[PDB]
DNA sequence: CCGTGTGTGTAAAGAGTGAGGCGTATGAGGCTGTGTCGGGGCAGAGGTACTTACCTGGCAGGG
DNA sequence: CCTGCCAGGTAAGTATCTCTGCCCCGACACAGCCTCATACGCCTCACTCTTTACACACACGG
């Protein structure tokens, strides 16, 4: 469950990470913090956002260290 | 004669023998060697009122060393060895004390200086990183761990439950290795399930209340 | 002056690892259901300086 | 054969946790469709040092 919330939390900010990043971080696998997941949003009554490639460029190419014009790039080309 | 018995012949002979101290270059250039036969030669000029000892290295082991001799009268100092067949001698008595000392007044100190950096070699030290490291928590799945305890507790599968007959005669034959047995080990030796277990041992195995440690249940029926 | 005894080119095996793509298999997802069993909370026994006050040892008498 | 007050020492007191059963569960099989994601596996390809073969050459020596 706070895995999951962990998960929520992040879409509603804006800054999503992926079931894989949560999952990295917490002793929980990827299918039960997604299954988690459905359930807090059904319980809670709310919604999160879809996510888009433009939530990951930032993070993703920066991890890989890509130059700011490559991040744009790349932000473009997903888009 | 017996194995704690120490040798004294070498006492009773009144032998002699010399302590000296020696560098680490003059010992690790002999261990170098190898113990080829021959290391150097040690001198010793006796005037007529002094006396000089000094020892000279091996010219094919270098590709002086005088000696400074102790007052012995600070100590008794013998030798004993023991043989690698458990037979402990004596080898005698201490009649002198030396040590070795360099010519090298301030040159010897540049292979100090080496030599205080080869101790200082394997002294790690924390490395400055030119860039944040993003190898770690690399996303994933499912962690290694869980795969393979998900797959050894499938591959085992659930414990199934047996006729009452057979859980009874291997029940019984527990009891007969250890006289009290705890619920959660007999589950191990019964291999079956926690309730089907409980029920079963409930009919003719009772709880006996142990302060010690806690209550347990007793295999035998009465 | 013609024997023979050693060198040399260069792709041809000989292993010796190593790599890459592809194709098949797997999974995950609700769904719905049914036996079961480990499981996982679940609370539960059960084991710094000065001053004043109080206690103890001693020597003293008393009976 | 008992019984006790005072000095000295000590001492306070204030000021500046580890199991343990236990009910109320998840996840197993397994059904078709289905789309994309993840893993495995296997043979074909590469290549690379290190020999391997084989026609030819060339002193060499007396």
């Amino acid at each position: 469950i706070a895995s999951a919330c962990l998960y929520i939390a992040c879409r509603q900010e804006g800054v999503p990470r992926t079931f894989k990043e949560i999952c990295a971080v917490s002793r929980i696998s990827k299918k039960e913090i997604g299954r988690c997941f459905k359930l807090i949003l059904k319980a809670l009554e709310t919604s999160v956002d879809l996510i888009t490639t433009g939530d990951f460029m930032s993070r993703f190419c920066s991890n890989l260290c890509l130059p700011k014009q490559v991040q744009m790039a790349a932000t473009h080309i997903a888009r | 004669a017996e194995r704690g018995e120490l040798d004294l012949t070498g006492a009773k002979q009144n032998t002699g023998v010399w302590l000296v101290k020696v560098p680490k270059y003059l010992s690790q250039q002999w261990a170098k060697a190898s113990g080829r036969g021959e290391v150097g030669k040690l001198r010793i000029a006796k005037t007529q009122g002094r006396t000089e000892v000094s020892f000279t290295l091996n010219e094919d082991l270098a590709n002086e060393h005088p000696f400074v001799l102790q007052s012995v009268g600070g100590q008794t100092l013998t030798v004993f060895t023991e043989s690698s067949s458990d037979k402990l001698s004596l080898e005698g008595i201490v009649v002198q004390r030396a040590e070795c000392r360099p010519a090298a007044s301030e040159n010897y100190m540049r292979l100090k200086r080496l030599q205080i950096e080869e101790s200082s070699k394997p002294v790690r030290l924390s490395q400055q990183l030119d860039k944040v490291v993003t190898t770690n928590y690399k996303p994933v799945a499912n962690h290694q761990y869980n795969i393979e305890y998900e797959r050894k507790k499938k591959e085992d599968g659930k414990r199934a439950r047996a006729d009452k007959q057979h859980v009874l005669d291997m029940l019984f034959s527990a009891f007969e290795k250890h006289q009290y047995y705890n619920l959660k080990d007999l589950v191990d030796i019964t291999k079956q399930p926690v309730v089907y277990l409980k029920e079963i041992l409930k009919e003719i195995g009772v709880q006996n209340v142990k302060g010690i440690h806690k209550n347990t249940w007793e295999l035998k029926p009465e």
